[PDB]
């Protein structure tokens, strides 16, 4: 996964700096970013309420 | 058998009832929420105070009769929105999650009308009803007479209940996020910047950090 | 096209120095951009004066001790940088402090110049015991911009001063407190709309609106060169 | 999936929900209902082969009520061999499992709004139009044979506002495109009315004003409350008829 | 909105004669036979009543002084 | 004893009831009539009475 | 006594990316104006978009064309992303007929005058047959936002035809915007800064247009704010 990352151009450690889209101010202590992969289960609000 | 029996009888029809003016629906967090209020959408709301709206429009003149009521409800104007507002401003509901081990699963909550289909729950009182956001659904009722709304604010209000009935401790202690952002608010570490600066007071503090 | 300005701006002002502002309607998503830009001009950049070095005749460090005054230097550099003082014409001005007898030394006790007017003259400063009860001292104060720390100046102190030249941190900014909550706030069928509720402490000289005014002057200021469809 | 184990294909071909080649050829005609391959002179049988066709199916009511649409992967002339995914089923690219999306997380507590499992979303999302699925529902009416006499499909419904009829056409079905809201008379039917034994010159009047003593009554068939749609579809079964009706 | 009877409730420890009292002021206040003696702020009967009873304006006695003075008055 | 169903729009409809008083009512038919009291609305309504 | 800032040279790198300068930024309101900025331009940019469409032989969103490989609901997706420029009128109707094996693109629709298609090479559709014809209506609004159809159609406003397929609408041009505050060393001044706004587009909105208007509603709303009755 390192190797993977470093291919890319990407930190290491896969902890990148982000800006709090509100405020603008930094985040201290930089944070997990990534995509996962979700699902959309068949419980649907309108059907329960 | 039709007697005796939980299917028959007694337990299902006896003491194990179908009230009126209910409903249900998912849970959510709502963390702007003031720990006596709680979040409703508005159909819901609408629909079970619908027979208040009629009194009400039929009370300031705007409908002549009950069917003009009716059809000015199902038109849906923004007098109607008013109305409801004003309404609901202090009547109190009751919230209740399935399992109620305890009296602390039934508690009454002053209505804020919202957006949306989901009913918004006050973060401190999930754990009272060990309630959590993964599908759970609760159920609504809504006190209809003066004594009701009485009882309903002055027994149920979530205020009035901070003690377990079980043992005195508090029950509406910080989870989790809560003690977090505390935890590592006093913290306090060796060496940063403005290590060992006088402050004259709070306000400048917070002026610094900002 | 066609935007949603705000109505029915209402202010409670208990205790003229804290001011709560409400605004009930604004359009999705502006409360946050207007309260962090208004909270942050405020605080970080606004024309004001302060106390920014003072002479003891009696000490040369600010641990060393006077006879007779309970309260340590420290306490009497923080009781210092309260005083809140506004000179109209005059740039940089020394104020001379010279009490005797028992008891509280206090802003009023200080000489009466033109241009400075103290607006607090209660503020106490310093507390003078018996018999002795000698305290003597020149404050020097300056006009800038913002929030200026010791830090940065005593880093730049190359030119060597005589001893006694005691720095104090500039409260130029006459905000002394500032922040803004959002709330939920619907008109009759859009509910996304959100008020903003203003709460404000400034240090007596000005009340709040006014410091709000010339807030937003500024920044009209500057956004004034883009701006040109009317 | 951007993140997978490599069973997809395995689980996607096994299933019977991908169109999938039985004898390898060239796409002679595509279109989004058939894909139509002239075979390979291999496998292509001596006596009476001909080419292979392969119709698809669009959106119909599965039983848990969602939509069950294939699409098509290959274009015109593209050479297939045997056991390569043609047309996609639901939920899958490619011949490969594709259940859900994937979409770019951080892992951050954000002013409690996800306090506890609660999940955070961006309008973004709802934007894109990427987690907007279809359902469809099933109605039926049916017109069975009473002792009383036969109920009717006719468009002729007592004491109903000609808005009711506007969506209908002679015969009394909705017309396929048209949308429907709750409490909309899906199909009309008339329930038989028996005695009346109205007075002659009562009957006169009937006459001259057409109003119809069997009627009177209407079982007619509504659109369940609160539920709203597109009409997507209609089948028609009879026992019996005559004749096979127009819808028919 | 009153979010908080802690005050009422310390006036009557009983915590439920309290809801007694508060329904007879509010019945009298709801079919208009009476007036409330606090200006009102938009509030509907219930708060008033428990308004009224944390000021210790009104409880159980006073309750039954106005009504016996009532009955005398409208027996004449 | 005789239902009015209230329609709406200046229009009620009559329908007889299990109470009305008298065994057969001369005008009226169990499957009610539509009436108007406003002049223009039977102008332009004539299937009310 | 202050200092101001000016517009400065505006690069375009292509022709949906664009670099913004603006060098005299005082201390401190860098990113005040920085954030602004990118607040005003994701949320209130207004723009055109496709709001319903009509083609002929098709009953609804479900149904299927002989001689084409898409179904109807992937030629709306296709739809949603067409950058357009309208000028003077607020309704525009396009008409788009190809017949022919072929891809019909964006560039196929009829020229008109007010009407500036911004990526003619955008596809549309893949016929497969020689006598297969495919012609459409599309209507294109100016607006503010997001309103999907199911919001509008509440207010219906005779919605009647039924072979009319609604459109949600992403009344929003701007794709990204990113913004850099670095020292803005000035001839005579020590600490001074430079705000460089990076913006990505769909190639409708200039940068000028934009950058203008967004301080415009900021500037209004503003002076809104500066009077304060207390009356
Ligand atoms: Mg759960």
């Amino acid at each position: 996964i390192k190797e993977l990352l470093k291919l890319g151009d990407l930190p290491t450690s896969g902890q990148i700096r982000l800006y709090d889209g509100r405020t603008g101010e930094q985040f201290e202590r930089p944070v997990t970013v990534g995509y996962m992969y979700m699902l959309k289960l068949n419980h649907l609000v309108d059907d329960k309420m | 058998d039709m007697i005796k029996g939980k299917q028959g009888r007694f337990r299902q029809n006896l003491l194990g009832k179908r009230v009126d003016y209910s409903g249900r629906s998912v849970i959510t967090v709502g963390p702007y929420l003031r720990l006596h209020q709680c979040g409703l959408p508005k159909k819901m709301a609408l629909e079970l105070f619908k027979p208040f709206i009629y009194g009400k429009l039929e009370l300031r003149g705007l409908a002549t009769t009950i069917k003009a009521a009716k059809k000015m409800v199902e038109r849906e104007e923004a007098v109607v929105w008013d109305i409801l507002d004003e309404v609901i401003r202090e009547h109190p509901v009751l919230l209740n999650r399935a399992p109620t081990l305890h009296r602390l699963g039934i508690q009454a909550f002053e209505p804020v009308l919202i957006e949306g289909k989901a009913i918004q729950l006050h973060p401190l009182v999930c754990a009272a009803y060990n309630a959590d956001f993964d599908g759970d659904q609760m159920a609504v009722h809504v006190p209809l007479t003066l004594e009701a709304q009485l009882e309903a604010r002055a027994l149920m209000m979530s205020t009035n209940n901070i003690l377990s009935p079980a043992n005195g401790e508090p029950i509406i202690v910080p989870s989790q996020d809560v003690v977090l952002g505390l935890y590592y608010m006093t913290r306090d570490c060796v060496n940063a910047k403005g290590e060992g600066m006088v402050l004259t007071g709070p306000k400048e503090a917070e002026r610094l950090y900002r | 096209t066609e935007f949603l300005k705000p109505r029915l701006v209402d202010i409670e002002q208990v205790s003229s120095t804290h001011a709560k502002v409400t605004l009930e309607p604004l359009e999705r998503g502006f409360g946050h951009t207007l309260g962090n830009a208004l909270r942050r001009i405020l605080l970080s950049s606004m024309p004001g004066c302060a106390v920014t070095e003072v002479e003891i005749d009696g000490v040369l460090h600010e641990y060393s001790t006077k006879e007779g005054v309970q309260e340590d230097i420290l306490e009497i550099l923080l009781n210092l940088k309260g005083l809140a003082v506004r000179v109209q014409g005059k740039d940089e001005v020394i104020l001379t402090l010279n009490k005797s007898g028992i008891g509280p030394v206090t802003a009023a006790d200080i000489t009466h110049d033109g241009d400075v007017e103290i607006v607090k003259p209660q503020h106490v400063i310093c507390h003078l015991t018996d018999e002795n009860a000698s305290i003597s001292m020149r404050i020097k104060v300056q006009r800038g911009r913002g929030y200026v720390p010791a830090s940065t100046r005593i880093h730049s102190e190359e030119d060597e001063r005589p001893i006694g030249r005691l720095l104090v941190d500039a409260c130029y900014s006459p905000v002394e407190r500032i922040a803004y909550n959002v709330e939920a706030a619907r008109v009759e069928q859009r509910t996304d709309l959100d008020k903003l509720v203003i709460e404000m402490e400034t240090n007596g000289t000005i009340d709040p609106e006014e410091a709000i005014r010339r807030a937003a002057t500024i920044l009209a200021e500057q956004l004034e060169a883009f701006v040109d469809l009317r | 999936p951007l993140v997978g184990t490599g069973m997809e294909r395995a689980v996607a071909v096994d299933s019977g929900v991908t169109a999938v080649a039985k004898r390898g050829g060239v796409v002679q005609y595509v279109d989004a209902s058939r894909i139509v391959i002239k075979v390979n002179e291999d496998e292509m049988y001596p006596g009476e082969a001909g080419i292979d066709i392969y119709n698809l199916t669009k959106y119909t009511r599965s039983n848990q009520n969602t939509c069950i649409n294939q699409m098509p992967c290959v274009s015109l002339g593209e050479p297939v061999e045997r056991g390569d995914v043609l047309a996609d089923g639901p939920s899958t690219d490619l011949g490969e499992l594709a259940l859900g999306q994937n979409m770019r997380v951080a892992f951050m507590p954000w002013n409690g709004y996800n306090f506890e499992d609660s999940i955070l979303v961006s309008e973004r999302v709802v934007q894109e139009d990427r987690f907007t699925t279809i359902h469809i529902q099933e109605l039926a009416c049916v017109s069975r044979d009473t002792k009383l006499g036969p109920e009717e499909i006719t468009a002729d419904i007592p004491n109903v506002g000609e808005a009711a009829l506007s969506k209908l056409d002679e015969s009394g079905i909705v017309y396929i495109g048209a949308e429907v809201t709750g409490g909309d008379i899906l199909v009309g039917k008339v329930t038989p009315k028996g005695e009346t034994q109205l007075t002659p010159e009562e009957k006169l009047l009937r006459a001259i004003f057409g109003e119809k003593a069997s009627d009177v009554k209407d079982s007619s068939l509504r659109v369940p409350n609160g539920v709203s749609g597109t009409v997507i579809d209609v089948q028609v079964f009879t026992r019996d008829g005559v004749e096979k009706d127009k819808r028919a | 909105a009153r979010v908080t009877v802690q005050d009422a409730v310390e006036k009557i420890g009983n915590r439920f004669d309290l809801v007694l009292v508060a329904a007879r002021r509010a019945r009298q206040m709801q079919v208009g036979g009476k007036d409330p003696l606090v200006p009102e702020e938009n509030d509907k009967t219930t708060v008033i009543a428990l308004r009224e009873i944390e000021e210790g304006l009104i409880n159980n006695q006073i309750l039954d002084v106005r009504e016996r003075q009532e009955q005398q008055e409208q027996e004449a | 004893g005789i239902n009015q169903d209230d329609r709406g729009d200046n229009m009620i409809v009559l329908t007889p009831s299990d109470h009305m008083l008298v065994p057969d009512f001369p005008g009226l038919s169990e499957d009610g009539i539509t009436i108007t009291f406003d002049r223009e609305v039977a102008l332009a309504r004539e299937d009310a009475q």
